């Protein structure tokens, strides 16, 4: 739910997620594991009411059954990373590229390759974006009167790179 | 319309459906957004029992 990112004002014509809303955009990633397998993800992201709706649907595949993500052996925790956007004026829409690492038990690290693509669901204007990056900053928490398995998460995403 | 409808406090709704290897699952997650501060805060529980794959991997799918 990118539309949430905090865009500098002397950037705020290079917002193409809020600029997408009320209608939304469809989100499309494929998130590759290495020496693993792969998330392949289709989401919606619309406004259903005064309410911000985020459907996805996933899809993983060739993961290894005693790899870190089948065999659960990944910490419970998140690093802070950079999600780098440009533009896809052929799509109307944007690309992003980013990678993510994830801390194993051991102590080394799970790398994630993030490729991702949204594309307008409505048919009025957008706004296509110049380079730019979105700094996130991520903490993960347990509700402590939760039995169900869950997660609390609190996140900061600030966009980036031009001035 | 656009901007306008992110100026305060947003309540959100995240629905999700996978399949890793055959493990079939279903995530619900309820919060709200801040994008004047650029603030989520959200809770996500696993519908189906429990997740099949860490919930760090899911983050970036969330949000």
């Amino acid at each position: 739910v990118q539309c949430f990112s905090r865009y500098p004002d002397h950037m705020k014509q290079h917002d193409f997620f809020k600029s997408a809303m009320p209608e939304g955009y469809v989100q499309e990633r494929t998130i590759s594991f290495k020496d693993d397998g792969n998330y392949k993800t289709r989401a919606e992201v619309k406004f259903e009411g005064d309410t911000l709706v985020n459907r996805i649907e996933l899809k993983g595949i060739d993961f290894k059954e005693d790899g870190n993500i089948l065999g659960h052996k990944l910490e419970y925790n998140y690093n802070s990373h950079n999600v780098y956007i440009t533009a896809d004026k052929q799509k109307n829409g944007i690309k992003a590229n980013f990678k993510i690492r994830h801390n194993i038990e051991d102590g080394s690290v799970q790398l994630a390759d993030h490729y991702q693509q949204n594309t307008p669901i409505g048919d009025g204007p957008v706004l296509l974006p110049d380079n730019h990056y979105l700094s996130t900053q991520s903490a993960l928490s347990k509700d402590p009167n939760e039995k169900r398995d869950h997660m609390v998460l609190l996140e900061f995403v600030t966009a980036a790179g031009i001035t | 319309k656009g901007e306008e409808l992110f100026t305060g406090v947003v309540p959100i709704l995240v629905e999700l459906d996978g399949d890793v290897n055959g493990h079939k699952f279903s995530v619900s997650g309820e919060g709200e957004g801040d994008a004047t501060y650029g603030k989520l805060t959200l809770k996500f529980i696993c519908t189906t029992g429990k997740l099949p794959v860490p919930w760090p991997t899911l983050v970036t799918t969330f949000x």
